[PDB]
């Protein structure tokens, strides 16, 4: 686990994006990237412009801990979609368009520890119900089956830095968004709007899947 | 059995409690509708259009694509049997529009040959339907409008070779009556065996049930 | 649950609180708004028009192009929940003239394709319209010009299949009278269950109200 | 006889195929189908990663007895199969589609004792009637004809393990259900559905016939 410290510094010292891409000559795009962690590769330019900018060592710019975590996905997974009809075309509420009877699956997670000694732990997922954030959007929820004989994986979770667990978090559920939506709009037919226009496809891309567990509290 | 190897098989049994198809062009604005669903006992497959409001009782399902009226024929043997199960009584299912299944075919298969294949798919349905006509005991009704029925003769001729009963209903204070009497101007036709005669072919307030009995027992 | 898979839904039940659609022809000042807007609840969307001055109160839309026509019928959701957050009651939505539909919708697609087009976005209509319909419990009502109504078959077949209750209004000291009994020379029909009785067709100073009681009550 | 114990062994311990597959680096699906006796080869490398990563010697991994079947089915069957015509191609029931009047052949079994002495049991097998599992699906069903003749089969048959015994009973059902389809699919010709599409032929391969008898109890 590492990701870059950019965005709590420029926060403290209260410099915006703007003042300080125009400075460093780096690129807003690149900068406000990299100010989230999303980028993979980081320029050994950047490292120093944005140190000698700040006057900090580059030991501040990075956050280290020696854990580390693995997730793979069932390449087989048990799906049932029923087609709900209704006249979709009109309204756009996902819910009308398709309907998920039963979709369940396995997370195999390895925590590896800073010895070369590993802990496997394994995670059955269901899908539980499909809450509406907002009048245009959802968020299908899907609950761990077997969270009792994982509970040694929580111990680990837990003891990361406040901004690592939040990092992890964004990626298990970045993957499993992408993972359940693409499994959904092979099995059903995109529907064009009569009145820009929003395909089913893209809507259920859009749409986001956020797993809701006591392992994971944030 | 050389008889049961092939589908010959006795008349007697077979017109005992044969569940007849009804097709009724009524015009516009006569009660064709209500008549279908008069018994209060009917499922109502409508085409982009919502006439429920005049039934009783019944079962009902908005039919807006050519997929989702493929998929609704497909289930129907399952559908019926739960309505059954929620103790819904459905004793006939009702297409309440044929101008409206040329229209969607129509749009699935977008010439002569389109029109031909429009026939197809037309002549298709109703065998299906057929066969699960025996099996599930449900009459079966289709109903369209007056411009003879409205459509091309293919569509026509199949619908009428295929129906049981073809009537026209009409309003004539004022009185309502189904009349299925021969005549050059209109065509109607009532199937009955030879020993039942029917004294009176013109029902007033006519519901399904009334027209069965009808065609069952002695007028 | 195989019959909630598909639209399938019980009659008695979809019957119960239906809100109808009204569609009412009439000639040159026989006050046809005024019945529309008698109740005194009513949002009116007029159409390079102003009739107002008839109703008391409500709320009214100008519409000056499709363009402001597109947007308000897409965000009307929207619309009623705040005039009833302001505490204006709306039960209907109205039309002010279908004539007028056709000419700000031939603009927009400015041949019988042209009409074909004009009529797709005319049947497009009510079909949003309903889905909300159901939705918001707020009867609709178009009205338009005697000329039956005047306009092409394409859509007149369309706006009176759709329509529950079609009227025609006319002033018979001088009396004004909606008249929907069945005649040859002016075509209505109104939509009522079999138990339901209309022992009178002929409203005198009728309202949306008296209608929708005699159409689901005893007449 | 021989068959592998994984699937016995996995189960005790609890490890599931997703996990062991991603440790021992062996692909899924070929140690699934080795989890079942369906493989017919085994790689030496298979053998030492398991019985390393499960602390079990080669002994327990296989299971074996000296016993050893064979079966033969006869080249010339009599069979008579009847067009039954009834529409099939509007409803999926094979029925419809075809009936057989009589179907009967033999089966010669020969029993090879650990020593070289072997016997010989003849059994003949007609067909009683087609079965209905599910709505959608059928399985024939066919009767041994002489059973009190060829008592002492079942004497040997029943003296195996219960995991053996399983085993034998797939062997023997899978080669009939495959010698009764072929032959059912050359005399009928296919028809295709109206309404993805599922011709006759496909429907008749897939259909499995079980043999019902006193000898085979499960
Ligand atoms: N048997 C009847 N006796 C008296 N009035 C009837 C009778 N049947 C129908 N009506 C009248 O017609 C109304 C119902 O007309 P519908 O059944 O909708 O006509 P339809 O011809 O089946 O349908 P469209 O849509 O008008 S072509 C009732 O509410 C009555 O006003
Ligand atoms: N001899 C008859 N006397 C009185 N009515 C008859 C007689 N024969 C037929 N009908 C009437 O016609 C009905 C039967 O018509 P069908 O025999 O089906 O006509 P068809 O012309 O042989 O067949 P299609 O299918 O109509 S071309 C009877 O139920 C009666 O209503």
């Amino acid at each position: 686990m590492i990701r870059n410290r950019l965005s709590e510094l420029l926060s403290e010292r209260g410099l915006k994006i703007s003042r300080v891409a125009k400075d460093v000559k780096i690129a807003r795009s690149s900068l406000t990237s990299m100010a989230q962690n999303d980028s993979e590769m980081i320029r050994y330019d950047a490292i120093d412009k944005l140190c000698s900018y700040l006057h900090i060592s580059p030991s501040e710019f990075f956050e280290h801990n020696p854990i580390n975590f693995d997730f793979t996905f069932d390449e087989e997974p048990n799906y049932k979609i029923n087609d709900v009809f209704e006249g979709f075309e009109v309204t756009a509420n996902i819910t009308h368009a398709f309907s998920i009877e039963n979709f369940d699956f396995e997370i195999l997670v390895d925590v590896e520890l800073d010895n070369r000694q590993k802990l496997n732990f394994d995670l059955d997922v269901s899908y539980k119900e499909t809450e509406k954030i907002t009048n245009s959007q959802h968020r299908f929820i899907f609950t761990i089956k077997n969270e009792d004989e994982n509970i040694g994986l929580k111990k680990y979770v837990d003891s990361l830095s406040a901004g690592l667990k939040n990092l992890l978090f964004k990626k298990i559920n970045q993957k499993l968004s992408g993972y359940v939506s693409e499994i959904i709009v092979k099995n059903i037919d995109d529907i064009e709007e009569l009145f820009k226009s929003t395909t089913l496809h893209k809507e259920i891309l859009q749409t986001d899947s956020r797993l809701s567990s006591d392992i994971f509290k944030e | 059995d050389i008889l049961t190897q092939l589908g010959v098989k006795d008349i007697s049994k077979q017109n005992a409690n044969k569940f007849y198809k009804f097709a009724i062009y009524g015009k516009f604005g006569t009660g064709k509708t209500t008549f279908l669903t008069k018994d209060n006992n009917a499922l109502v497959l409508d085409i982009n259009e919502d006439g429920t409001t005049v039934t009783e009782d019944g079962a009902v399902v908005q039919i807006k694509n050519y997929k989702h009226f493929s998929a609704v024929i497909k289930m129907l043997p399952k559908i019926i049997e739960q309505l059954r199960e929620n103790g819904k009584q459905i004793d006939v299912v009702v297409i309440e529009t044929i101008q409206k299944l040329r229209d969607i075919t129509m749009d699935d298969i977008m010439t002569f040959n389109d029109w031909g294949e429009c026939a197809t798919r037309i002549v298709s349905i109703y065998r299906y339907i057929s066969k699960l006509q025996e099996h599930y005991q449900f009459h079966l009704a289709i109903s369209g409008h007056e411009g003879t029925i409205e459509a091309q003769d293919q569509i026509k001729k199949a619908v009428i070779s295929q129906s049981d009963v073809l009537a026209r209903m009409t309003i004539e204070t004022y009185q309502y009556v189904l009349n299925a009497e021969p005549s050059n101007l209109f065509e109607t036709k009532i199937r009955h065996s030879s020993n039942i005669k029917i004294n009176n072919k013109r029902f007033i307030n006519p519901s399904i049930n009334d027209v069965v009995q009808a065609i069952r027992n002695g007028n």
